[PDB]
Parts: structure tokens; C-alpha cells; sequence
């Protein structure tokens, strides 16, 4: 028996069979061939770590250039120096992410732009001093983009997000939240100049329904996130869902305004709806019975926080909806819970997800390893 | 269906057609040699597998034959029971049952075989590696101590 | 002087537990990142279940849609840190302290997140603080 | 191992590979084999892969002079079987040598790539200078038999026409389009015009009409039977700017005459020939426009001397040209809005200014 002989293909999928710390620690130091074996690299994920280089970015730049994706995770440590050299040392980049990196500056995506123009997914965390300069920097400079992800970037105006709108034809994917300063101007600019939009957000944002009918032009639009937006009437949803045939994921929650013909309208022309958030919406069981009675399609419905849901709404949405699997009666209060225990008793492939269910689900999985 | 395999030692294997087209290599080969008219069945030679590990092959392929093939997911260890009850072998056994998975491309046990030698490498020193896989440290004092602390962020 | 609120309901065994279990620190999803206006960027981890049954803003930002990697830290601001931890505290044991003169940054958090009733013991403190 | 008893087998036998002689599991197997124990004892393969590209540029280049020179009917024979022989014989051997497709072939992060992949590349020195610019004027040739010309060929266009698609640039459906569709486009347009013209000539425009809605269906099906889908909007446009457009002027004379006769189905087709190009239908619309209001005039005059002391004959008369070319607006002119605008402003245009009133 010798594993030396094995190709070092299968080798290096042993390797990655393991983890980090068991290769590092112990396969790396067997021997100088699994030294080298594990030592070879691509993708890497630095997510947090315990925040312990600064340097060490500088070193793995100019140690490698073949890195497809990078990892900046939370990344408390360094400073705007690292990214930068490792930006210059790295062209053939395709996805960055770096999440609540709320100490760099927009000098590091402004180098990131400059000296990688192969970026499709940038997920940009919290990230404060995010000025538009560097965000038409990368808008002008990446066009080549096709995941963009800016949450809760406080400091982003309408400015940068046109030039984003502008080139980057083939942006698939967008997110924003909480992100005020961004108006119906950026919406429409996005749904007029990239038809190859899939997934679409703008939650918090000061968007109203002038912004949000303009998506009708998207008939590539799979999930939408409207959630706490401004003031969107049931018409404006009516004309998304009746456009936008390949809808899947529809998220209209703390929008007080859509009312149950509005869900009934959208459960009857969604014929690829799969997905309805409708927490705190202020609805009723005939948005439920609509859902059941006319959607063939939808699998998971939450309607959490909705004052006025009873026993009787989802008694008929479980008997009527073929397609459902995950039901969100979150703070129901009018909801009996021996109606919600006798459901889940006598329905099958359905996960009522209460309070006390989804407790007890915890529960029991913490009693797996139980205490007192 | 039929489809005669003739291994590297002189032994002749009869197995379903589509059992052999788990394999890769296997069903490569014949859409490649037998599309057309067969000819009296001609026995198709394994040279690099011999008798027992192909039968060991056939076995699990045998009671994998159900599975639905959904690449590049998350690492766990469902390991199913009947895998691991048939990889209850030696070392020998179970590097040819690698070399076979690799020689015909049969991805479900190479991910078997590899996750089961990754779960004898987890949980071990670098010493009791080297004592259950019959490695010699060829690192001196000086190498180790360079290796060890070159990945001092763990 | 000090000033305290306490309630019970329906979950007086499950929050116990759950409290319980947030103190062991086994099963976390939600990390909570709260700083204010110089404060260190105080770590917290808590459960999803007790933060959306005792306030509905929780909730709504914790429907994001996809929740495969199961850790998701959210980052909150404009809150002092003990504010947000009294705030998790009353969350997990329906019970609440605060002095004298923190009474109006936990009301200011609890408005900021609905939780009826220690807004309303907050309106009661300020009111009886006259 | 060894060289100069292996290799020479594994020569010998993409050899045999490369010629329909049948053989069996045995000798696949043996190459297989052979290439597996090769790539076995991280780099080695490189040796094996240039000899296998030594051996395809040889062959290629040496099966070329078979090819050069060709009459413009024999050449697709040639290339259509050859591509097709080729192709079988390429996909093979990237089946014999997959395990060297798998494992030295990753590690390249340059010019070596592939082996069907190479196969298709090195096909690139028997088309891109030699055959190309003949073998497309072959195509362009049976194509331009749109007269009683035969039928079998199909397969010749269309197998030119695939190696052309999989000699889309696979190197680090430009191929098919910059050699072939350019060429066939121009060559189209031009038989096209020459036909149209020479018709429109020694014909009467109504059944132009016919011929090149006819033609329009044609080429629509020919580009459906043997030609990538690719080249269907394009020569769409093509043909109808040179059928329809080009001509659009004795379209409106003809358009007039037709107005001043009752062959409805004509005028029918012709609004059905004249949509299909950008905003040509105003001419039509006003010249129907002003056609009903002198019909309607003329209708009334022809009424009213001393007869519009009859207010029902009056309204009848109005009424009865309205339904008339209501109807005809209809039935011929799709219900067009530019149409029933027409209609309702020349209607609004003789009701009352007439000799009822003056």
C-alpha cells in the first residue's frame, strides 16, 4: 500500500476533502510531496479572519497573480494599501466581496476598476465613504459586470448608479438596501439599458411606483425585492407580475398598501410565480384563498405579521394549493395554534412555520445534544 | 442488453449494457465501437483492472444503478451505509478501487473512495499519518519548523 | 434610581430555554454588529425566532429570501450598543431594566423597532419622571 | 515504457482510426490503453500531443492536393464526405485520448489546448485559404440554381454550411458568417434585383407581386432546409428592401390603379408586400385617403343636382361608399390604423363640403 502512487489529481481532491485546518497543520507537514500537493492554490476565502493580515495581502499579491475570486470578508485589519496592491497584482479578477468593510474608502474600488476590467459579481458591503466617483469608476471601467451587490451603502447618490446603468450590459444580478439617495431615476436607467436583469432589489430605497413600472421592460426579471419601498399601489405589482412572465420570487413585505385583489390578481396571471412574501401586509384570508384557489405555481407564501389571517384562511390554502410546501403564518395572533398542531398532523410536505413550530423545531434540534 | 468486459488478468465479466454506461469510459467506448450492428458480441478488454477490483466495481455499480446525477456543492459526510460497508477492505483494495474509478471515470465512487481516505487522513498528526500510510519523513527539523510556521494564522 | 418592566405569556418555557441557549452560544444564525457615534463594534449573536416574535422589523429583515449559509450578520447603527442589548435581553426573557437616565434610548430603540409593550413602560418611566 | 515500439502502434492505429475500417473493441481499447500508459509514470502528454498534431497537419495538408483544383460541383462532394469522415474520425480520438484530454491538457494556464478542439483548429489548413473562397462559390453557384435547378445538393449546402458553424472560432458563428453569409447575401440581392427588375420589366406588377412573396417564402424555407437559422433575418431584410421597397414607387402607381379598380385581393397582397418595409405605407394611406374622397364626391355629385331635396338618397349614397371602403379597409388593409384614419378623415372631408351645401 503506498498513496504516493495514486495521480496527483486524486491526490489534490483528498486534499480538498479536508479542511483547512487539518491540511494546513497536518497534511502539509507528512511530506514535501503533500506539502507541495497542498500547497498548490485559485479562489480564496479570507472570510473574517480573526481580522490577522494586513501585510499578508500584500505578500500573497506578489506572491501569485492566478486568482479568480477573492474573499475580503469583514476584514477589519487592512487598509485601502492591501486592496490596492493586490488589485494591480491581480487583473484577471472575477468576483470580489467584501462585506461591513466600513474602513475602506472608495480608493480601493476605484483601483480595483482600474486594474481589473474582468469583474462580473462585486458584492460591496456596509463599506461607508462610498462616493459616486468611484462607483462611475466602475460603472466606465468594469463593463464586463454582471453581480452587483451594494447594502446599506449610505454615502451612493443616483449619479453612480446611472453610470452603472449605462455600461455594464450584462448585469444579471443588483441589491440594494436601506440605500436612500437612490430614486426612480436609477431604476428606470437600469430596467431601460440592461435587458439581461435577472434579480432586482431596491429594498428601503426612495423608490415609488414610477420607478418600479418601468421594469415591465424586463421580461427576463426572475426575483423581486420591494420590500419597505415607498408607497407602491396594487397596479403597479399587477403590471410586474402580468409583464414579467419569468417572475419567480416576488417580495412585497411592510408595504401596507396591497390589499387582497391585488394578491388575487398576481396569483392568477403569475403562471411562474414560486415565491410570495407578503409579511405585514395588510391583507386578509381571501388573499390566502386566492392563492390556493387560481396559483398553481406557488410553493412558498408568507403572510407573517398580518393582523387580520385566521384559522379558516390557511385551513383552505393547505386544502386548495397543490404547489404549496412552505406556509409563513409568523405572529398570527388570530390563529389558533391546535388548528396550526392539527395541520401539520394531517398535512403532509407542508412546513407551517409559526412561532411556536419553528421554536419547537429549534428544540428539538437542540435536543439532539439536549441540557437543562 | 449485454455487454462482456474482459479484464487485465485473463477474466471475462457479462454485465448489463447501462450498468457499464455508469462508467464514462465504459459507455464512451461503445457509442464509439458498437453504435452499429454488433459483432457476435466481441469481448471488450480492461488492462488496467483485474479481476477483483472489476468485480467490486460491477457490485457497486450494481446497487448504485438508481441514483439521479444532478458537480461543485458543499463537502459532507453523507457517505451512505452500503458504500461504506463495501469499502470495508484493505489499503490495497481500496487504492485499485481509486485507480479503477479513475481509469473508468465513474465520478460517484471516486467521491466515495476519496471522502472515505480523507476521513482516515481527518483527526490524525502528521507521525500517525505517516504510521497508517507508510510515509517517510523526509522533512528535516529545519523544513518542518519553516512549513509549520509558514501557517501560524490557524 | 432604576427603573424595570417584566411580562408573561405563552412562552414562558420556550424563552427560557432559548435564553438558555443563547448563553451557551451553540446554535446562532443572526449577528448583530452594533455601533454608535464612537462605540467599539460590539458583537452579539442571536437567534432569528426570539428577535422576529418580539419585534416585526426583525422579522422583516430576516425574510430575505434565502438563508442557505445559515450565519447572517446584520449590521445596525444609530443604537448604543447597551441599548441593543437590553433590547436582545427583554427579547429572550420578556424582562427589562434600565436607569434613570437610559430610559429614553430604550424607548427611542424600541419605537425604532415596535416593541409595544416596553415603549409603552418607557412612555409610563418618562411620564412618572416629571 | 518505450517510444520506437509503442508510439509507432499508436500512430499506426489513429491511423486505422482515420479510415472506416471497422475495427474492434480490442484495438480501440489497445490505443486506449497505450495513450493512459503514456500519460502515466505532472507533464507528460506534451511529447504525445504534438505527435498527434504532427500527425493531423500531415494528414490534412497531405489530402489537400486531393482538393485543390476542384470543379465548383465536385469540391462540396469532396469537402461535405471528407468533414464528415473527419469529424467521426476527430471525435474518436478525442474519445482514445480523453485521458490525456483530462489531465496534462489542464494544466496550460497557451497555444496546446485540446484534441477535437485541435482537430477543428488544424482543419484550419484545409479552409481558410484553400477551400474557402472555392468551396463557397460552389455553394453560391447550386444556390443560384433558384431556377428548375435539382434538388439533392441539400446535403453538399448544408454540410458546407455545418463545418462552416463548428469552424466558429473555437481558437483562445463568425466562420459561417464572414465566408459564406456575406458572399450569398450580395450574391442574393443582386440575382434578386436582376429578377425583380427584369419582371417588373416584362410583366405586370400584379403578379411581380405574387412572384416575390413567392420568392420571400423560398428563401425563407431554403434558409429553414439546409441553412444555419442565423441567415433568416437578415436576408429576410435583404429581400424585401430589393422586392419591395426598391420598387415601391410603381407599387404606389400600381396601389392607385388598383384604388381606381375593384381587384381587392391585389391591393390585399400589396399592403401584405408594403408593410414589410419601414414606414412605406403613408404614400398608400393618403393616396387611398384622397381615392375616397373623390369618390365620395363624385358619388354625391353624380346624386344631387336637384335631388338633394332628398335627404335619405343623400345619406344612403354617404353611407354606402363609408361600408365600401370600410369593408375594404378590413378585409384588404388589416384594420391598419394608418388606414382607418384615412378612411375617417376623408369622410370628414366631403360630408360637408359638398353640393348639398355650396
Amino acid at each position: 500500500p503506498d498513496i504516493n502512487q495514486l495521480p496527483p489529481s486524486i491526490l489534490l481532491k483528498i486534499f480538498s476533502n479536508l479542511s483547512l485546518d487539518e491540511r494546513c497543520l497536518s497534511a502539509s507537514l507528512v511530506c514535501k510531496y503533500w506539502r507541495d500537493l497542498c500547497l498548490d492554490f485559485k479562489q480564496l476565502d479570507l472570510s473574517s479572519r480573526q481580522q490577522v493580515t494586513d501585510e499578508l495581502l500584500e505578500k500573497i499579491a506578489s506572491r501569485s497573480q492566478n486568482i479568480i475570486e477573492i474573499n475580503i470578508s469583514d476584514c477589519r485589519s487592512m487598509s485601502d494599501n492591501g486592496v490596492c496592491v493586490l488589485a494591480f497584482k491581480c487583473p484577471g479578477l472575477l468576483r470580489y466581496t467584501a462585506y461591513r468593510c466600513k474602513q475602506l474608502s472608495d480608493t480601493s474600488i476605484i483601483a480595483v476598476a482600474s486594474h481589473c476590467p474582468l469583474l462580473q459579481k462585486v458584492h460591496v458591503g456596509n463599506q461607508d465613504k462610498l462616493t459616486d466617483e468611484g462607483l462611475k469608476q466602475l460603472g466606465s471601467k468594469c463593463r464586463e459586470l454582471k453581480d452587483i451587490h451594494f447594502g446599506q451603502c449610505y454615502k451612493i447618490s443616483d449619479e453612480g448608479m446611472i453610470v452603472i446603468a449605462k455600461g455594464c450590459l450584462k448585469l444579471q444580478r443588483i441589491y440594494m438596501q436601506e440605500n436612500k439617495l437612490v430614486t426612480d431615476q436609477s431604476v428606470k436607467a437600469f430596467a431601460e439599458h440592461c435587458p439581461e436583469l435577472q434579480y432586482v432589489g431596491f429594498m428601503g430605497c426612495s423608490v415609488t411606483s414610477k420607478g418600479v413600472i418601468h421594469l415591465t421592460k424586463l421580461r427576463n426579471l426572475s426575483s423581486l425585492d420591494l420590500r419597505h419601498i415607498t408607497e407602491l399601489d396594487n397596479e403597479t405589482v399587477m403590471e410586474i407580475v402580468k409583464r414579467c412572465k419569468n417572475l419567480s420570487s416576488l417580495n412585497l413585505c411592510l408595504n401596507w398598501i396591497i390589499n387582497d385583489r391585488c394578491v388575487e390578481v398576481i396569483a392568477k396571471e403569475g403562471q411562474n410565480l414560486k415565491e410570495l412574501y407578503l409579511v405585514s401586509c395588510k391583507i386578509t384570508d381571501y388573499a390566502l384563498i386566492a392563492i390556493g384557489r387560481y396559483s398553481m405555481t406557488i410553493e412558498t407564501v408568507d403572510v407573517g405579521w398580518c393582523k387580520e389571517i385566521t384559522d379558516q384562511g390557511a385551513t383552505l390554502i393547505a386544502q386548495s394549493s397543490k404547489s404549496l410546501r412552505y406556509l409563513g403564518l409568523m405572529r398570527c395572533d388570530k390563529v389558533n395554534e391546535v388548528t396550526v398542531e392539527q395541520l401539520v398532523q394531517q398535512y403532509p410536505h407542508i412546513t407551517f412555520s409559526t412561532v411556536l413550530q419553528d421554536c419547537k423545531r429549534t428544540l428539538e434540534r437542540a435536543y439532539q445534544m439536549g441540557w437543562t | 442488453p449485454s455487454i462482456k468486459l474482459q479484464s487485465s488478468d485473463g477474466e471475462i465479466f457479462e454485465v448489463d449494457v447501462e450498468i457499464a454506461k455508469q462508467s464514462v469510459t465504459i459507455k464512451t467506448m461503445l457509442e464509439d465501437l458498437g453504435m452499429d450492428d454488433e459483432g457476435d458480441d466481441d469481448p471488450v478488454p480492461l488492462p488496467n483492472v483485474n479481476a477483483a477490483i472489476l468485480k467490486k466495481v460491477i457490485q457497486w455499480c450494481t446497487h448504485h444503478k438508481d441514483d439521479p446525477p444532478p458537480n461543485k456543492e458543499k463537502r459532507t459526510d453523507d457517505i451512505p451505509v452500503w458504500d461504506q460497508e463495501f469499502l470495508k477492505v484493505d489499503q490495497g483494495t481500496l487504492f485499485e478501487l481509486i485507480l479503477a474509478a479513475n481509469y473508468l471515470d465513474i465520478k460517484g465512487l471516486l467521491d466515495v473512495t476519496c471522502k472515505t481516505v480523507a476521513n482516515m487522513i481527518k483527526g490524525k498528526t502528521p507521525e500517525e499519518i505517516r504510521k497508517t500510510f507508510n510515509i517517510k519523513n523526509d522533512f528535516t527539523e529545519e523544513e518542518e519548523a519553516q512549513v509549520r510556521k509558514e501557517n501560524q494564522w490557524c | 434610581r432604576t427603573f424595570s418592566y417584566t411580562l408573561e405569556d405563552h412562552t414562558k418555557q420556550a424563552f427560557g430555554i432559548m435564553n438558555e441557549l443563547r448563553l451557551s452560544q451553540q446554535l446562532c444564525d443572526v449577528t448583530l454588529q452594533v455601533k454608535y457615534q464612537d462605540a467599539p463594534a460590539a458583537q452579539f449573536m442571536a437567534h432569528k425566532v426570539a428577535l422576529a416574535s418580539s419585534s416585526p422589523v426583525f422579522k422583516a429583515m430576516f425574510t430575505n429570501g434565502l438563508r442557505e449559509q445559515g450565519m447572517e450578520v446584520v449590521s445596525i447603527e444609530g443604537i448604543h450598543p447597551k441599548v441593543m442589548e437590553r433590547l436582545i435581553e427583554f427579547a429572550y426573557t420578556a424582562s427589562i431594566s434600565m436607569g434613570e437616565k437610559c430610559v429614553l434610548h430604550v424607548m427611542n430603540g424600541a419605537v425604532m423597532y415596535q416593541i409595544d409593550s416596553v415603549v409603552r413602560a418607557c412612555s409610563d418611566f418618562l411620564v412618572q419622571q416629571l | 515504457i518505450g517510444l520506437d515500439q509503442i508510439w509507432d502502434d499508436l500512430r499506426a492505429g489513429i491511423q486505422q482510426v482515420y479510415t472506416r475500417q471497422s475495427m474492434a473493441k480490442s484495438r480501440y481499447m489497445e490505443l486506449y490503453t497505450h495513450v493512459y500508459n503514456y500519460c502515466t509514470s505532472q507533464f507528460v502528454g506534451l511529447e504525445l500531443y504534438k505527435r498527434l498534431k504532427e500527425f493531423l497537419k500531415n494528414y490534412l495538408t497531405n489530402l489537400l492536393k486531393d482538393g485543390e483544383d476542384l470543379m465548383d460541383e465536385s469540391v462540396l462532394k469532396f469537402y461535405t464526405q471528407q468533414w464528415e469522415d473527419y469529424r467521426f474520425s476527430s471525435k474518436v480520438l478525442n474519445g482514445i485520448c480523453a485521458y490525456l484530454n483530462r489531465h496534462w491538457v489542464r494544466r496550460e494556464c497557451k497555444g496546446i489546448y485540446e484534441i477535437y478542439s485541435l482537430a477543428l483548429v488544424t482543419w484550419r489548413d484545409c479552409l481558410f485559404r484553400p477551400l474557402n473562397k472555392q468551396v463557397t462559390n460552389a455553394v453560391l453557384k447550386l444556390i443560384e440554381k433558384e431556377r428548375n435547378g435539382e434538388t439533392i445538393n441539400t446535403r453538399l449546402i448544408s454540410g458546407v454550411v455545418q463545418s462552416y458553424v463548428e469552424l466558429g472560432l473555437n481558437e483562445d458563428l463568425t466562420v459561417y458568417k464572414e465566408s459564406f453569409e456575406s458572399q450569398f447575401l450580395a450574391d442574393t440581392e443582386r440575382f434578386y434585383t436582376r429578377e425583380s427588375t427584369e419582371f417588373l420589366q416584362q410583366n405586370p406588377v400584379t403578379e411581380y407581386m405574387k412572384k416575390a412573396e413567392a420568392r420571400l417564402l423560398e428563401e425563407q424555407r431554403r434558409v429553414q432546409v439546409y441553412l444555419h437559422e442565423s441567415t433568416q433575418d437578415e436576408l429576410a431584410r435583404k429581400c424585401e428592401q430589393v422586392l419591395i421597397e426598391k420598387h415601391l414607387e410603381i407599387f404606389h402607381t400600381e396601389f392607385q390603379n388598383l384604388l381606381d379598380a375593384d381587384k381587392n385581393e391585389d391591393l390585399g397582397r400589396m399592403y401584405n408586400l408594403v408593410s414589410r418595409i419601414q414606414d412605406g405605407l403613408g404614400e398608400l394611406k393618403k393616396l387611398l385617403e384622397t381615392h375616397i374622397h373623390n369618390q365620395g364626391l363624385a358619388a354625391i355629385e353624380k346624386c344631387g343636382e336637384a335631388a338633394l331635396n332628398d335627404p335619405k338618397m343623400y345619406v344612403q349614397t354617404v353611407l354606402d361608399v363609408h361600408k365600401k371602403y370600410n369593408a375594404l379597409v378590413m378585409s384588404a388593409f388589416n384594420n391598419d390604423a394608418g388606414f382607418v384614419a384615412a378612411l375617417d378623415k376623408a369622410c370628414g372631408r366631403f360630408i360637408n363640403n359638398n353640393a348639398v351645401t355650396k
